[PDB]
RNA sequence: AGUAUGAAAAUGAUUAUUUUAUAAGCAAUCAUGAAUAUAUUAUAUUAUAUUAAUGAUGUACCUUUUGUAUAAUGGGUCAGC
RNA sequence: AGGUAAAUAAUCUAAAGGGAAACAGCCCAGAUUAAGAUAUAAAGUUCCUAAUAAAUAAUAAGUGAAAUAAAUAUUAAAAU
RNA sequence: AAUAUUUAAAAUCAAAUAUAUAUAUAUUUGUUAAUAGAUAAUAUACGGAUCUUAAUAAUAAGAAUUAUUUAAUUCCUUGGAAUAUUAUAUUUUAAAAUAUAAAUACUGAAUAUCUAAAUAUUAUUAUUAUAAUAAUAAUAAUAUGGUAAUAGAACAUUUAAUGAUAAUAUAUAUUAGUUAUUAAUUAAUAUAUGUAUUAAUUAAAUAGAGAA
């Protein structure tokens, strides 16, 4: 007799159709506040339009608040990066925005040496066994 | 090169090399390159070229590299990112000056989308 | 399943053995139908190994995935015990 | 002698092989220097590089130091050298008037092929 | 990907026989060979953090080879801590006390890595001066090997 | 042997007996370009792999049947039988008629303590399993047996119960694959 | 030595999680099992956090000196100055 | 004399890293931050401990195996 | 065999290299070992285990010491060629024949390269807006250990000048994220306050404490 075990599938984003990780970016600035100058300049100066043209899968919100200028991204996995861009020039802000768009949303993490590939798949060759080895031990 | 058993097999692995760094992969595997890719943006597809070994459970084709005609191996660039920020401190043994060696290396997450014998 | 198909009766046999009279032995048993092995089964006990060989055989029966080049494989239903 | 400079009086096999290799490398360097000069002189006279390389009559170096290095009586090759002169310096204050080359400071860089005739 | 699968067999503690009467190695070389096995360096699944080494049953240890005059010269030391209590025993004396298996064990102990798992590794070594031993029945065996062995001997072993 | 590829061990440049875990040696080992036969150093228990499935379970129109990869390394003549029923060693017998069965059933209901399964088997030259299949006992007897089992279970310590639970979990795990 | 407020620390007791009764040294770092907790995208074969299995490396800090793990100087801890 | 006085070079001083069991000054080599595929230095490759296989001689003393102890004696071995 | 020296490649011979060259000349290399002598006080002390080989009998061990060497062995001129070896496959009758491969010994640093990131300078670009400029980004090169010391650039804190805003806010604390991160920012939670001498630029300082 055979019975099922209820189990769910694991989504591999890349393999079938690539859904782009960055979904939304919020440009936040202040009209007062000298720290928000470079952000304000960026918003003004035709760069944002170009960016939006380049990346039509990201939505680009533009908000005004009293505090420091902010770049909060929003990713497919549900995580949210928020970069404060206080006192940065236009070009630095743009670089920060580029960095954000590049990111897959996942948390930052220490990797050990050669911790390269991350598989869900069972090994193509088996796992080693001392009884089934080619050269028997002594 | 009679590549028939490899072609037949349902499971199949590759050992492609990026800058002589080997990465053993199947389809769906998620490679994490320890550097910033400049050529490819996120979403771009990489056709792997320096493929050393292509293996089934009991057979393996090997080349230096293997003929590009014999196989396919498409990775997708699924996010440039970084390692966690670390600050190890550097100092000598009777010296109050303690230089902070800040570090936050770059990563590029690839995903092996296609891997098959052509 | 063996009865249903044109196969000889399956019997389990010890292939290899080590650590009998220990906390954690290893018994390799193979379920043979004739000279052909159907399932390979490792285990701490003999019974366990036998069970595992049978389960392996059943997995191989069911999870058989044919090639796209093959003509369509319509199975003959589930093995009603 | 309370401080312990634990340096053995003789070399290991692996050390000796490395020393030999180093000696061979300096001879090779010298050979390359002479060869390049010869090639240059052939070119000046008016031959191609390949022709110069082929040439039966190889030109000997005119500068003094190079010419001395070429001479085996002054600067012997590793294959020419004695077993003893590869692994033992002359040290007048030692017993046997001899000392391991590994005991010489910076022996890995510093060259010393020729010992005195009877020491 | 390579690591994913059933690992139970890889980490299985096998039992390795060594008939010292047959083996032509000297004592120390044999001990060194054993040490690796005990550690688990022979197996590719090995990691320094995990003890994953096999059992080694040594048998007919009375016929162990020792070169030179070490059997009557080589001295094994011991000391409690109280001064004037250095206990020095020659190899032959040690053998007389315990056996050739004790001697082998000491060698194997010295070969092993000095940490919390060392004792465990040493325990896994099972040495016997003569032939007869309880672990006879648990040495790794295969069905293809059975034709080599005569019929009644196997039965006698099983009975034992 | 369909394919005549050269066969290779999973080769290190270092001493494999001393440094099997050292990946660096494996990485170093280059071998000449072409096709090879690396037989797997693994049991084929969990594998759904096509090189692992036997030929009888492959379909008739499968190209893989002809190829030599489900290797018959073992031999059934050499291997001895494990936990094999007496029917499998000396064949199944279908000798007992309806009357005999009816008699057995009558006996079992009447007195399962006297006429137990094993006794019935001995009498009629048949299996205890078959006796069970044929005939139910008196439900009272079953109830008594259940009560006895419960009493035994109660008589356990905490530790024993836990061990039994663990054993049960292990058993369940065996049949997963 | 004003008045309010006060999850500032040192410090004590208690509870929870986790490790610990065959193991030896600045008590950390890196590797690496396991256990627990949290997680309105754990879809999971998930992620973070906590925790002296086990392995490796690791001679407090300052001062003063040719030179200090030094059994040379100085510091019981934390808060304010 | 791990002494003292100066001469030349190097290192330490102010230099972390590998080796020399442990090591300010010896043998290699100079840490901007990572990564870890390839060349390597000095030093190593039975196990502890990362890495090895050979050849030709000699030793039998555990000599020796990373800190070489002398005159002299005995026993051999070659050459004259 | 005996007596007596020497322990040597200077001579001598042999072998190899270089100049005219089947020879001459010049240069380079090759000449013992063991034991005893032997030796103190917490405890054996090559760093420790241990290392010296053995037919029958192994798909298998045989210095892990000393000396001279090699990277399978032999000729020719790093290289090729031949030779057997080892492993594998194929064909034939556990052997023979054919062929493919391995011969680049390996480990090893925070050395060098590659792979990316940062700053500085030199030389070329690109983009965006002393434009012979500035910011950002490319490429090639060089440089980036540091006590005493010199020089350059920042940040936290407190006050003064200027100064939007607001309980959907601000401040402080805790926890978890984010930005190459002494700092600030996001979210949640807590307590205060109808509110920053707030962002920013200047001016200044009782302006930063494990060392008295
Ligand atoms: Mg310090
Ligand atoms: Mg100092
Ligand atoms: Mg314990
Ligand atoms: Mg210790
Ligand atoms: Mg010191
Ligand atoms: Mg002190
Ligand atoms: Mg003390
Ligand atoms: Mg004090
Ligand atoms: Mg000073
Ligand atoms: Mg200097
Ligand atoms: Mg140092
Ligand atoms: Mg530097
Ligand atoms: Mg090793
Ligand atoms: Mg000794
Ligand atoms: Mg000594
Ligand atoms: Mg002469
Ligand atoms: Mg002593
Ligand atoms: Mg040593
Ligand atoms: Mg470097
Ligand atoms: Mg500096
Ligand atoms: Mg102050
Ligand atoms: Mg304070
Ligand atoms: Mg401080």
């Amino acid at each position: 007799v055979v019975k099922a075990i209820a189990r769910n599938s694991i989504g591999r984003n890349g393999v079938g159709a690539f859904v782009f990780p960055c979904r939304k970016i919020t440009l936040q600035f202040c009209n007062w506040g000298g720290s928000s100058e470079g952000m304000r300049k960026f918003l003004t100066s035709k760069r944002l339009d170009k960016w939006g043209q380049e990346f039509p899968w990201i939505q680009f919100e533009v908000m005004r608040k009293s505090g420091h200028p902010l770049l909060r991204a929003e990713y497919t996995n549900g995580r949210e990066k928020v970069i404060c861009v206080r006192n940065l020039n236009i070009d630095n802000v743009e670089n920060k925005l580029k960095l954000l768009k590049d990111s897959d949303g996942d948390i930052l993490r220490r990797r050990t040496k050669n911790d390269n590939v991350e598989s869900l798949n069972s090994s193509v060759r088996g796992i080693w066994s001392p009884l089934h080895a080619a050269k028997r031990h002594r | 090169t009679d590549t028939t058993p490899l072609k037949l097999s349902n499971e199949l692995y590759a050992i492609f090399k990026i800058h002589n760094r080997p990465y053993l992969v199947t389809e769906g595997d998620r490679v994490i390159l320890p550097f910033k890719l400049k050529q490819a943006e996120v979403g771009d597809i990489l056709n792997m070229t320096d493929v050393t070994t292509l293996g089934s459970r009991n057979y393996k084709l090997v080349g230096h590299p293997i003929n590009t005609s014999l196989y396919t191996l498409k990775a997708t660039v699924v996010g440039k990112t970084k390692r966690a920020f670390q600050t190890r401190e550097v100092t000598k043994r009777r010296n109050r000056r303690v230089r902070h060696a800040k570090s936050k290396g770059d990563l590029t997450i690839l995903r092996i989308s296609e891997l098959s014998m052509n | 399943l063996c009865r249903r198909e044109g196969l000889e009766k399956p019997v389990s046999k010890l292939v290899a053995e080590s650590g009998r009279l220990s906390k954690s032995p290893v018994f390799i048993v193979h379920v043979f139908s004739g000279e052909e092995t159907l399932g390979e089964g490792y285990g701490s006990s003999l019974k366990e190994a036998k069970a595992r060989a049978a389960t392996d055989a059943l997995m191989k029966w069911y999870c058989y995935e044919p090639l796209a080049q093959q003509e369509p494989v319509i199975d003959p239903g589930t093995v009603v015990v | 002698g309370g401080l312990l400079w634990k340096i053995p009086w003789r070399m290991s096999t692996h050390q000796k092989t490395r020393q030999r290799e180093r000696l061979r490398n300096v001879d090779q360097v010298i050979k390359q220097l002479t060869l390049g000069l010869h090639v240059q002189r052939c070119q000046d006279k008016g031959l191609t590089y390949q022709e110069a390389m082929e040439s039966k009559k190889k030109y000997k170096p005119r500068s003094k130091s190079l010419r001395l290095l070429n001479k085996p009586s002054v600067f012997p090759k590793e294959n020419q050298m004695s077993s003893k002169d590869k692994y033992w310096t002359f040290d007048k204050k030692a017993v046997g008037y001899r000392k391991g080359i590994h005991k010489v400071p910076k022996w890995t860089k510093i060259s010393i092929r020729k010992a005195p005739k009877f020491f | 990907s390579q690591k994913i699968g059933h690992s139970g067999l890889a980490f299985a503690r096998l039992w390795h026989h060594v008939d010292v009467a047959r083996d032509k190695r000297t004592l120390g070389r044999l001990a060194s060979a054993i040490a690796i096995t005990l550690i688990g360096r022979h197996k590719p699944v090995y990691h320094p953090s995990q003890d994953c080494g096999d059992y080694v049953v040594v048998t007919n240890c009375q016929k162990i080879r020792v070169t030179g005059k070490k059997f009557e010269q080589k001295t094994y030391w011991s000391h409690s801590g109280r001064p004037g209590q250095l206990k020095l025993q020659t190899m032959n004396k040690v053998v007389a006390d315990k056996g050739f298996g004790e001697i082998l064990k000491k060698a194997v102990s010295g070969m092993l890595p000095k940490n919390k798992l060392r004792k465990q590794r040493l325990d896994r070594l099972k040495v016997f001066d003569g032939s007869e031993n309880p672990y006879k029945q648990n040495i790794t065996a295969f069905a293809h090997e059975q034709s080599s062995i005569p019929e009644p001997l196997k039965e006698s072993i099983f009975n034992q | 042997k369909q394919f005549g590829f050269p066969k290779t061990q999973v080769t290190t440049i270092y001493n494999k007996t001393k440094s099997a875990s050292n990946y660096k040696g494996y990485l170093k080992h280059r071998d000449a370009p072409g096709m090879y036969y690396q037989p797997s150093e693994s049991i084929a228990t969990g594998s759904v792999n096509s090189e692992t499935i036997p030929r009888s379970f492959m379909a008739a129109s499968d190209p893989r049947r002809g190829l030599d990869m489900p290797v018959q390394s073992t031999k059934a003549k050499q291997c001895p039988n494990v936990l094999v029923g007496k029917s499998t060693v000396n064949g199944k017998t279908y000798h007992l008629g309806p009357q005999e069965i009816d008699e057995i059933r009558k006996l079992r209901l009447d007195n399962p303590q006297k006429y137990t399964r094993k006794f019935l088997a001995a009498k009629y030259g048949i299996s205890p399993l078959f006796v069970s299949m044929v005939s139910k006992p008196s439900e009272q007897h079953v109830q008594i047996m259940e009560s006895r089992l419960q009493e035994i279970q109660s008589r356990w310590k905490e530790k024993r119960r836990i061990a039994r639970e663990d054993r049960k979990r292990r058993k369940l795990l065996w049949y997963q694959a």
